[PDB]
């Protein structure tokens, strides 16, 4: 069980870690989150009380270092930092734990809510999408644009998701125009899986990271990427059976976790109706189709 | 963007453009089978690809053999159209290639865009106009070459005959669209109007009769009467 301590909480803020969200008052005696499960990536996110504009946060893995949060009054945000002096961090953390100044990441008895959302998500792949090599953790916020968004403007602050474009030479073999556009299996299996991602686990990891960025930060380009990666599979007639079964599980838990009041904008009607009811895989996503029809029958 | 009445004179500026109409590519007769079921039999079709400034018509004849053993023919027809338009463009010298291709039906946009990925600087556009190019097979000489074809064939025509010697391309296109709208509305009457007087001849190298300027005004007036009269009865207007 690991710990993300805080130097203090000078401004009133809603903090979230994964699916949990809690409020900290201005200058409240708050010094962090303990009992964070080892083995998973995590995200610690912020929304200030005064300016609900800009949700922001940090993806991290406690196995990669000792991370703490401190409010910067110049830049006006809570910053993640790394403390390399392990003995000092241990002392700072023991101090806070003895004074009971930390909230407790709960352990729930039948709970796989976070694992199922982050199964294929790896810190090393996050760090290639979010390029800031001097830190072991990755900052994301509501406004960051994707590489593909910038092709249609600060490169350092971009989300370098794999570009997917159904009307592109990469997607369409000369001489197979109709074939490749109506059945995207070539583009899925040879261009993307074998060529770019190398395996379906890395594909699913980027799909899961995109969803989580879209959901926790309202990153429009993350939402675009998540739906593009779903649509590329559903629009492929030839998909390995294990991938379809895992996609169904992935999407089920994403749809399950989605706040009901954000579905209106977080779900793209066209993609989901095409995916569930018109595509090659219309009959391959039983769990996802069942939860969608019972939770969001309006979209369909 | 989309082409409509507001940007109508753009058709006659000096950027090369082509209209593409696919409505006569896949053509069938529907008939009964010996068992009392229904079947289709394909007949030859054509892509109507037209430069509205010059009158140059690239009539790609679509022979029924292209459908043999194929499924989902109405979908295939759109892709075949886009394949043939892309081949046409590639066959033209760079300085003759269009800057825009305007499709008469929106279902042609994605097939043409995908086939033209190599030409990112050719704009593929729809239109809000309800152009009557489907009636092109009511022009006797075009129908004849389509139905006689025994293999794939491209035939080149000027759909304006020699009109551009005496009128502008705006006026020529307006006359063409009036004639075609008339033929689409009431083919028999329209054709009677055109070919009732025997002294007026269609030259061997032309599609339409050799009307004097005065006769074209009468003709054009007669086509309008046919068309608004028939708009006339369609609605009780
Ligand atoms: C207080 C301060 O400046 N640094 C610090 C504080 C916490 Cl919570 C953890 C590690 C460090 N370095
Ligand atoms: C139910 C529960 O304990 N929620 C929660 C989780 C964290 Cl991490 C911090 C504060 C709260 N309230
Ligand atoms: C402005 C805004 O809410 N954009 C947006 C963001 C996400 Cl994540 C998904 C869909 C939309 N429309």
């Amino acid at each position: 069980m690991n710990t993300v301590p805080f130097t203090s909480a000078p401004i009133e803020v809603t903090i979230g870690i994964d699916q949990y969200s809690f409020n900290v008052k201005e200058n409240q005696p708050f010094h962090g989150i303990k009992d964070i499960p080892i083995g998973h990536v995590h995200v610690i996110h912020f929304q200030h009380a005064d300016n609900s504009s800009m949700r922001y946060g940090y993806w991290f893995d406690c196995r990669m270092g000792n991370f703490y949060i401190q409010y910067d009054p110049k830049d006006g945000l809570y910053k993640m930092m790394e403390e390399r002096d392990g003995a000092k961090f241990e002392n700072i953390v023991h101090n806070f734990k003895e004074r009971q100044m930390m909230v407790s990441y709960p352990k729930i008895d039948e709970d796989d809510t976070w694992y199922n959302l982050t199964e294929f998500v790896q810190m090393d792949k996050i760090r290639k999408i979010v390029r800031k090599d001097e830190n072991q953790f990755s900052y994301v916020d509501s406004s960051m644009t994707t590489v593909q968004e910038n092709e249609l403007s600060d490169p350092a602050h971009s989300l370098n998701y794999t570009v997917i474009n159904f009307k592109s030479r990469e997607a369409i073999r000369p001489g197979h125009e109709m074939e490749d556009f109506l059945d995207k299996s070539y583009y899925l299996n040879t261009v993307m899986l074998q060529g770019i991602f190398k395996n379906s686990s890395n594909y699913f990891g980027e799909l899961q990271f995109a969803f989580l960025n879209a959901m926790f930060f309202g990153n429009y380009g993350s939402s675009l990427q998540w739906h593009a990666m779903i649509e590329l599979i559903c629009s492929s007639a030839t998909v390995p059976k294990h991938m379809l079964d895992k996609l169904d599980e992935i999407l089920y838990y994403q749809i399950k976790t989605l706040p009901e009041q954000y579905s209106d904008i977080l779900l793209n009607e066209r993609v989901w109706n095409i995916c569930l009811y018109s595509s090659f895989q219309k009959n391959s996503l039983h769990n996802t189709e069942k939860i969608m029809e019972n939770k969001y029958p309006e979209l369909l | 963007g989309a082409m409509n009445s507001s940007n109508y004179a753009e058709l006659f500026n000096n950027d090369i453009k082509l209209f593409v109409d696919d409505t006569n590519v896949y053509r069938v007769t529907v008939h009964k089978t010996f068992e009392g079921n229904v079947a289709t039999k394909a007949i030859n079709g054509c892509i109507f690809t037209l430069n509205p400034k010059t009158g140059h018509l690239f009539l790609k004849i679509i022979h029924t053999s292209v459908w043999a053993g194929q499924k989902r023919l109405s979908q295939l027809a759109k892709w075949k159209t886009a394949e043939e338009v892309s081949a046409l463009v590639r066959s033209l010298p760079k300085e003759e290639q269009p800057k825009q291709i305007i499709v008469t039906r929106k279902a042609m946009l994605d097939p043409l865009e995908v086939h033209m990925l190599d030409f990112p600087n050719i704009a593929i556009r729809p239109t809000e106009l309800r152009l009557p190019f489907s009636a092109a097979m009511s022009i006797d000489k075009l129908s004849d070459v389509v139905m006689k074809a025994t293999e794939p064939q491209m035939v080149l025509f000027n759909i304006y005959d020699d009109w551009l010697d005496r009128i502008s391309s705006y006026t020529a296109f307006s006359r063409l669209t009036l004639l075609l709208r008339a033929l689409k509305t009431n083919e028999e009457s329209a054709k009677m109007i055109l070919l009732s007087d025997p002294t007026i001849t269609i030259k061997s190298y032309h599609l339409w009769p050799s009307f004097t300027d005065e006769q074209w005004i009468t003709i054009e007036s007669q086509m309008r009467d046919l068309i608004l009269t028939e708009y006339g009865r369609k609605y009780n207007v």
